[PDB]
């Protein structure tokens, strides 16, 4: 074989060539926090957060990119990977609107979890935020782009799965806007995942807007009819009357996406 | 300067653009430049040929480059919107650019600007109401030696002054074209009190060689 | 060797430096260009990468990585993917103009050390990327490349020694960023300027996926004479591991901001006393000078006394040698001003990919705008020192790292200054 | 004869917004053959 073994927290575990050090923590059972990458996404590394420090090695390296080799020991709860989190999340949360209330991923956002769970508790920020022009991409998809981190999961997405390419990143710099830069509707067949991938509430759902929330939706598996696909769904409800549809994980059928219909 | 577009009547994508074929022989050498499966790299020449046949980019040059070079047209408005020099708007007909970096504050370019300024007539982004000029502030451009400085289109007018640079801009309304160098006593680069250093003249070839070369 | 400087006119690489002679290919030969270039492309590509790494010779980008063990980085066999050698001449830091005037006088010492470059690695073709302001400078370039193809130079058969070997100009379009390597790489590739990460280093996936070295113009416009006159000649100047010359480009508050070749070990108050014709309003009106450009910290009037202008000296002295390139502020310079001017510099020029950069780099703007105005309480300073702190290390690229430092270096050396501004706008205002 | 004084560097006065690409394109005849990947395009 070719298995080689790296050291997550002194606990030794054998990995593939070319794994990166994210799969090893998950190999192990820890959870890197990650806004950027995604499994199926291409490999992006510009959000930061999994920043990671392997010992006896004065620079963190990104856990969703680098890759691991023998005798690294990965130090995935130290002092310094916690301070790099730390800054990371607080120049994340510096621009973010405080649109919480207002925002349908509140109560399921994962920049709200991690920032609970990983972040800081205060703010030292004390200048005025930024603010970007909304745009528009279909009657589907609710667009508020002052939430938009620009992590690019929208253009990986629409580049490598969906295949159409009509998301891009206009501008340099703090006014970089993620868009189509045209009055242009992004209408595939598969337009709900990137509602699905966005970490943030900047991609909502239009249908589902201010109706629930997300703690109290009753979540029930089910199959879905629409198509011969036989995708499986998560159909959450609230009090006896159907709320919205979800994809559920099959990595045999329909790993993490469902059609827009059956949405 | 915004980095999303209106469909204006003066920018459409129903705007005429197209190439001229000397244009269009220079887009095939600057294609042929490049290796095969790899034609989407000539985004940038083209571009701005295109620039430099038009003056400025509308949305129509731009899909034009995505229909010619067979890529998506976000790929070319990503390229067009991340750099600086594609005018996305019609600027005059000499886009003059003051640096204004550490290097060329300390050596007070801000006499040159405010001397532009109340020359032409306007303020920084704005243009002439005739279109002929365009004064805009722009970040370091190589020639920190030779500061203040600033550039007229592909033209670098150094070592300026308030008076020089209005004589500068006189001659450009006359329709003269200055000569891009230095305006004081230096040349290029020396030191203004003679050449400190090079006074000698150079040895010529077979000079030092080691040996078994 | 222990006192280092007046560097002798027969030991200057760069003749015809200032423009007074020749600079097509009569004026190049008749200085000792292209001599005997078919015996160094003969000799061996492990021979000249022997002779690069006997030299000393260290990456005048501004990193100082020795240019031996990186071109060696690419000697091994093909697997049928190209490899190309691609020349950088971008030039967008503030400060530096040594290579706008290497392309503008001596473009064909350039397409020599570009040819040996590729025999060294076994590069197939050069890419020359240049600025997009530097018009003049690529025709010049252009008009030299031509100039070398039609005498047989480059091209088929380059020099009568059986190598293949093109060289390619590109232009840019105005972005500073575009000088980091990997964003190189993706501007050539018909893309933004945005940075790769590493790894894959550019030896193993460059431009187009194939094996690739960037190298800047200083590091390659003297190899030819580098194994022409040997690797011992440019490595008896200058202290241990800063050997050979250094083109100087002194700007600022001065006398004569010129651009001039030294010793790697000159003292810099003998730098600027002999070539800048001295600071203006003498030597005790210095205030402040900036090492290498705008990446690199600032050092004050008393440090700034007793220290060499080479990499080792100014590492210890908390600062870097960076581009080689001297800013010199007087008494009379808001200091503060000029520090803010940068951040602002540093915030344009930023391509937002990761985001300590993208948010921090704003946001030092934003403090730093309010700290020239000085409207602000003392605690913020060491606020600022831990933002600078929480970039500096972060980031894909190295332009997070070049905009903290000048933040950290004017913390360090000038709270005080800072303190009595903000106070007296406290008193002025309530 | 020996000249330090006279600036040798006056051919960029006539430049025009043409040059670079109209040498890249007298260029173009006088090189190799390009490596091809197997492709026309990446997309392809
Ligand atoms: N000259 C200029 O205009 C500017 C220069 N700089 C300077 O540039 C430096 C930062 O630039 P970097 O390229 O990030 O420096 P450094 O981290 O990367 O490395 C320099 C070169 O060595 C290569 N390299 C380093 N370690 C390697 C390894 N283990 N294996 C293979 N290749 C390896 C890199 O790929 C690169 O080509 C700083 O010193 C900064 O002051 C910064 C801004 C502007
Ligand atoms: C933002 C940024 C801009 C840079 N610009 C340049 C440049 O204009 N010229 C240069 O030679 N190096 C520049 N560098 C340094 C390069 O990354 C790299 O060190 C250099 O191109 C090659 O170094 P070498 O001299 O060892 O070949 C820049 C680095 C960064 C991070
Ligand atoms: S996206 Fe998340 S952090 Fe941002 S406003 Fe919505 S719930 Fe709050
Ligand atoms: S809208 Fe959402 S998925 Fe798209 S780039 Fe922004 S944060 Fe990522
Ligand atoms: S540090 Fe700034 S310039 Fe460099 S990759 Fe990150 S966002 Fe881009
Ligand atoms: S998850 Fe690795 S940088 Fe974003
Ligand atoms: S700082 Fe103005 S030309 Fe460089
Ligand atoms: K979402």
């Amino acid at each position: 074989s070719n298995l080689i073994e790296v050291f997550v927290d002194g606990q030794s575990v054998m990995v593939e060539p070319g794994t990166t050090v994210l799969q090893a923590c998950e190999k192990v059972g820890m959870q890197i926090p990650r806004f950027c990458y995604h499994e199926r996404l291409s490999v992006a590394g510009n959000c930061r957060m999994c920043l990671v420090e392997i010992e006896k090695a004065p620079k963190v390296v990104a856990a969703c990119a680098m890759p691991v080799m023998k005798g690294w020991n990965i130090l995935t709860n130290s002092e310094k990977t916690k301070k790099a989190r730390e800054g990371v999340m607080e120049f994340l949360l510096a621009n973010h609107p405080l649109d919480c209330p207002i925002c349908d991923q509140g109560g399921e956002c994962d920049l709200q979890d991690q920032s609970m769970m990983f972040g800081s508790d205060r703010s030292r920020f004390l200048e005025g935020k930024r603010a970007v022009e909304d745009k528009n991409i279909g009657p589907l998809v609710k667009t508020i782009m002052t939430r938009c981190i620009q992590c690019t999961r929208c253009i990986r997405f629409a580049s490598e799965i969906a295949g159409v390419d009509d998301l891009g990143t206009t501008g340099r710099g703090n006014d970089m806007q993620v868009g189509t830069y045209i009055e242009k509707m992004f209408m595939s067949e598969l337009s709900g995942n990137i509602i699905d991938i966005c970490p943030v509430g900047a991609l909502t759902s239009k249908p589902y807007a201010f109706t629930a929330r997300p703690w109290e939706t009753r979540k029930t598996e089910s199959i879905d009819v629409m198509d011969a696909v036989g995708s499986n769904i998560v159909v959450s409800t609230r009090t006896g009357e159907v709320m919205r549809i979800l994809p559920r994980m099959h990595e045999d059928i329909n790993e993490e996406w469902i059609s827009d219909k059956t949405r | 300067a915004l980095f999303v577009h209106r469909d204006t009547p003066k920018n459409n994508p129903e705007t005429p653009f197209d190439f001229t074929p000397e244009n269009y022989k220079r887009i095939e050498a600057i294609v042929k430049n490049y290796p095969e499966g790899h034609k989407a790299a000539a985004v940038l020449p083209v571009l701005d040929l295109a620039q430099r046949q038009n003056g400025w980019l509308p949305i129509s040059a731009m899909n034009k480059v995505a229909e010619i070079l067979q890529v998506p047209p976000m790929r070319v408005y990503e390229v067009a919107t991340f750099y600086t020099m594609y005018n996305r708007k019609p600027v005059g007909k000499y886009h003059i650019q003051v640096c204004t970096t550490t290097p060329c504050m300390l050596r007070n370019s801000d006499s040159i600007l405010e001397a532009i300024q109340k020359k032409l007539g306007i303020k920084v982004g704005e243009t002439t109401p005739d279109k002929l000029f365009t004064l805009i502030e722009v970040e370091c451009l190589g020639a920190c030696v030779n500061a203040p400085m600033v550039q007229i289109n592909d033209n670098y007018y150094e070592d300026l002054t308030p008076k020089d640079i209005e004589e500068i801009i006189d001659e450009l309304k006359a329709g003269k074209i200055p000569k891009p160098g230095p305006r004081s006593g230096r040349f290029s680069c020396e030191p203004a009190g003679g050449l400190t250093s090079l006074t000698e003249p150079p040895k010529g070839p077979g000079f030092g060689v080691q040996a078994g070369l | 060797k222990t006192s280092f400087g007046s560097l002798k006119d027969e030991d200057r690489i760069f003749t015809n430096l200032y423009g007074r002679h020749d600079w097509r290919l009569k004026g190049a030969q008749s200085r000792g260009d292209w001599y005997k270039t078919k015996e160094i492309l003969l000799k061996g590509p492990d021979w000249i990468l022997g002779e690069v790494k006997t030299s000393g010779l260290r990456g005048r980008g501004g990193a100082g990585f020795p240019t031996g063990l990186k071109w060696s980085f690419m000697n091994k066999p093909s697997d049928g993917r190209p490899k190309y050698l691609v020349v950088n001449a971008d030039e967008g830091e503030p400060g530096t103009c040594k290579d706008r005037e290497i392309i503008r006088h001596d473009p064909h010492k350039l397409v020599e050390g570009c040819l040996v470059g590729g025999r060294a690695m076994g590069a197939r073709a050069a890419y020359i990327y240049i600025r997009g302001e530097f018009y003049n400078e690529a025709s010049n370039l252009q008009v030299a490349i031509r100039e070398a193809y039609e005498a047989g130079l480059i091209g088929k058969n380059a020099c009568g020694s059986g190598y293949d070997f093109d060289v390619f100009v590109v232009r840019g379009a105005g972005a500073y960023i575009c000088g980091e390597e990997t964003a190189l790489i993706e501007s050539i590739e018909g893309k933004q300027g945005k940075p790769r990460l590493k790894p894959p280093f550019p030896a193993d996936v460059g431009v187009f996926g194939c094996p690739t070295t960037v190298a800047n113009v200083e590091t390659v416009a003297v190899s030819p004479t580098i194994c022409r006159r040997g690797g011992a000649w440019f490595a008896s100047f200058g202290r241990e591991r800063n050997s050979g010359t250094k083109l100087f480009n002194i700007s600022g508050h001065v006398n004569n901001p010129c651009t001039v070749e030294e010793e790697m070990s000159v003292p810099l108050k003998e730098l600027i006393e002999k070539h800048a014709g001295g600071v203006t309003g003498g030597w005790d009106n210095l205030l402040a000078v900036i090492p290498g450009g705008s990446s690199t910290p600032l050092i004050p009037k008393s440090v700034c006394e007793t220290v060499l202008m080479d990499f080792d000296a100014l590492i210890q002295a908390q600062t870097g040698l960076g581009t080689a390139a001297v800013i010199v502020m007087d008494r009379s310079t808001d200091i503060v001003k000029a520090i803010a001017r940068l951040i602002e510099f540093y915030k344009h020029e930023s391509c937002g990919q990761c985001t300590p950069c993208r948010e921090g780099v704003d946001w030092m703007n934003k403090v730093m705008a309010r700290f020239v105005r000085g409207d602000a309480r003392p605690a913020e300073i060491d606020s600022l020192w831990e933002i600078s702190k929480q970039i500096e290390g972060h980031t894909i690229c190295a332009l997070g790292d070049g905009a903290a430092w000048p933040v950290q270096g004017l913390i360090r050396h000038f709270r005080p200054e800072l303190e009595e501004r903000m106070q007296r706008f406290a008193q002025q205002h309530q | 004869p020996f000249d330090n004084t006279t600036y040798k560097n006056l051919q960029h006065h006539d430049y025009s917004t043409y040059t670079f690409l109209d040498l890249n394109l007298d260029l173009s005849k006088f090189r190799m053959p390009q490596p091809s990947s197997g492709r026309e395009s990446p997309r392809h």
